[PDB]
């Protein structure tokens, strides 16, 4: 868990 | 969110949409696995209402989304409405997640788990950009 | 409401700072984060406010309540899941 | 009600209490008929939840109250949670009231209904008396 | 919370009048009533709000929201029963 | 519908 495959950008 | 950004499609996984039988999204939630959904007790769900996964654009018709149907609707016994203490409720879907690519599954801390103050974190959704 | 999935990057603040803001009606089982300039708004409740621990995103947080206006100097309301995974670990054995 | 009076025993039939499974009222409702309550959307009943129908003193154990299990939520699919407008639902009984002197159902309008401004009527509740 | 049953008389406004105190909040399927030094509070919910019309109690609205600190000087926030019983008779019809 | 067994006192 809690680690997506698209990754964030903030 | 109010003067939040654009996020990444796919980038938050277990984000999913509560709509009513009418389209509209009135809350939001988060894929804990793949048959269960946490979402806040306030929110009201029935089970005529669906869980839709895998969405980033919901005026978007091309999107390989993922439309849940409720089995049973676990609201927190310990909840307040008067106060609206305890606010979380647990979706158990009669029909499963697929994982994917753009969905999954966020983890859940331990009790014992700590987060300080002046500590930064992220919130997501399609709530209301203004006011 | 927007079309597509937004995001805002804000911090924890704690329960004693927050009764500044809301008083009483912060209970125990309640964590702010706001304040910042930016606001979770209506249609944004039962969403997530996920904090990175050991590298893995994990669930602080349910968008409940705050200012009617959304107020970005004002903070929101979320559900602390920290007091509330017992009952979610209780459930999921259970069912 | 803030500033309101106790009602007389029986006086308000229709008037049952929405109650989780920990005993706790958060809601109120009205009986439009045997099978049939009516309460608000923003309540957010499930079907753990139970109708007390019959009652006026919630810490009375003598009285004769009448427990009922809701078989279905049936929320007003043009509500909505954002402006927390249509802001009604109906249960679905999976057990019948039994009207009595203290059980029974209030009056519906016709959509054509006319109540203008100024007139007194009255509202009931077990909610805060003070806040 | 009180233990019994309590009651109170209060007036219907008009939603023009709300809108004084509510402005753009007060849509047509609300109707008001208050700020005659009487108000609903939290767990009325739900609730009943009745008149009477040919010396019989019909249901007028259904106790939704108002004042935070269900103040008696602001009127209170009903669901308006007439704009929702055609609803409810299509859905008592078929189920 | 609307008339109650017990009368309403205000
Ligand atoms: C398969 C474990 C990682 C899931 C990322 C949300
Ligand atoms: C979530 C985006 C908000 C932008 C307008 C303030
Ligand atoms: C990174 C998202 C850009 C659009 C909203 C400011
Ligand atoms: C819940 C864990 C699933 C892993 C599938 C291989
Ligand atoms: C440091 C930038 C913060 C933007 C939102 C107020
Ligand atoms: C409903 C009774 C309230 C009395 C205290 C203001
Ligand atoms: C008629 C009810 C009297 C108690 C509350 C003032
Ligand atoms: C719904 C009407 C019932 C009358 C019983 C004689
Ligand atoms: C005329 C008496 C009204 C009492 C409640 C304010
Ligand atoms: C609530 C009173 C019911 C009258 C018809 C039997």
């Amino acid at each position: 868990c809690g680690v997506p495959a698209i990754q964030p950008v903030l | 969110i109010v003067n939040g950004e654009e996020a990444v499609p796919g980038s938050w996984p277990w984000q999913v949409s509560l709509q009513d039988k009418t389209g509209f999204h009135f809350c939001g939630g988060s894929l804990i696995n793949e048959n269960w959904v946490v979402t806040a007790a306030h929110c009201g769900v029935t089970t005529s209402d669906v869980v839709v996964a895998g969405e980033f654009d919901q005026g978007s018709s091309s999107e390989k989304i993922q439309k849940l149907k409720i089995a049973k609707v676990f609201k927190n016994s310990k909840y307040n409405s008067l106060t609206i203490n305890n606010d979380i409720t647990l979706l158990k879907l009669s029909t499963a997640a697929s994982f994917s690519q753009t969905v999954s599954a966020v983890c859940l801390p331990s009790a014992s788990d700590d987060f300080a103050a002046g500590t930064t974190c992220v919130t997501t959704g399609w709530g209301l950009t203004r006011y | 409401t927007p079309d597509r999935l937004q995001q805002a990057s804000l911090p924890l603040l704690s329960n004693t700072n927050c009764k500044k803001y809301w008083g009483t009606k912060i209970k125990d089982a309640m964590i702010c984060a706001g304040a910042s300039g930016v606001s979770s708004c209506m249609g944004d409740s039962g969403g997530p406010l996920v904090c990175k621990k050991n590298g893995a995103w994990t669930l602080v947080g349910i968008v409940s309540w705050g200012s009617s206006t959304c107020s970005t100097s004002t903070p929101g309301v979320y559900a602390r899941v920290t007091a509330l995974v017992n009952w979610v670990q209780q459930t999921l054995a259970a069912n």
